């Protein structure tokens, strides 16, 4: 759009399960808190999928929390142009008629 | 500073570097910066021969004039461009980089024009001081920083100077967001 600039910016959106989901938002499925805000990230180990993974009681409080992240990026546009010129005669006296 | 030089038959600015010489048929017209300090693009050497050439006069190149009597019509100059070009950076470092603990950010400059050896050197300022630190090594196009840990994040800056000492500069920020330690 005219009158916003020259540079656009747009807002990348990070699944909950990503390793660049990076935040301190994070309750482990026991209640206290933990350093990592998604649950386990992009591991494949079997292991720490089986921990880390949401299990909920009976009586569920506050016992599993994930946070969320945004990024973004950026692409300027630039001005291009080239010309060129003709005389009156170089379109009249020319063997083409469609030389234009 | 660009020295042009307007010849009176041929009309030919030949536009020399500031300590050149004026060739045979040519006088003196005036002088002006190539890379505008107030406006750095969106100016050509085309613009700065034009103003130079609306203060002349047409019967004369020297003696100068104004609007009746000035030179006007820039369809019949021809500027033989004699002077070595700007140190144009087609391609600068990306505003903002965004990385996580473990990866990799190459940061990359193009530069084109100058005298023939042109030198690299890079910068980095801390995340939150003032003073630009000098990264050692480097001396080259492009800077690959790998294993990037929190510690290494900031802003980093290449200046690229040539043989003369017109250096132009770019800046880039990474923020390599972690887990706090």
């Amino acid at each position: 759009p005219k009158n916003m600039g020259k540079t656009i910016k747009v807002y990348e959106y990070v699944p909950l399960l990503d390793d660049r989901n990076i935040n301190d938002q994070g309750i482990d499925a026991n209640g206290a808190h933990i350093v990592n805000g998604n649950l386990y990230g992009s591991s494949k180990d079997i292991g720490t999928i089986t921990s880390k993974l949401p299990l909920l009681t009976e009586n569920g409080g506050r016992v599993n929390r994930v946070g969320f992240t945004r990024l973004s990026r950026e692409g300027s546009i630039h001005k291009f142009g080239f010309f060129y010129e003709f005389t009156q005669e170089s379109l009249d006296f020319d063997s083409d008629d469609q030389l234009k | 500073e660009l020295k042009v030089a307007f010849n009176k038959d041929t009309y030919v600015a030949t536009v020399l570097d500031a300590s050149g010489s004026v060739p045979s048929g040519s006088v003196n017209v005036g002088t002006f910066f190539h890379p505008d300090e107030t406006y750095p693009d969106s100016y050509v050497i085309y613009h700065g021969v034009r103003e130079l050439l609306y203060k002349r006069s047409e019967v004369d190149p020297a003696q100068p004039g104004f609007w009746p009597e000035n030179i006007t019509n820039m369809q019949a100059v021809t500027i033989d461009n004699k002077a070595t070009a700007r140190l144009v950076l087609n391609t600068s470092l990306p505003r903002v980089v965004s990385t996580i603990e473990g990866g990799k950010v190459t940061l990359s400059v193009v530069a084109l024009g100058g005298k023939a050896p042109l030198k690299y050197k890079w910068e980095f300022r801390a995340p939150n001081a003032s003073t630009w630190t000098a990264v050692s090594g480097q001396t080259t196009a492009n800077l690959v920083l790998d294993n990037i840990d929190a510690d290494k994040a900031g802003e980093y800056k290449v200046t690229v100077t040539d043989a003369a000492g017109t250096s132009v500069d770019s800046t880039a920020l990474v923020a390599v967001g972690a887990y706090p330690p």
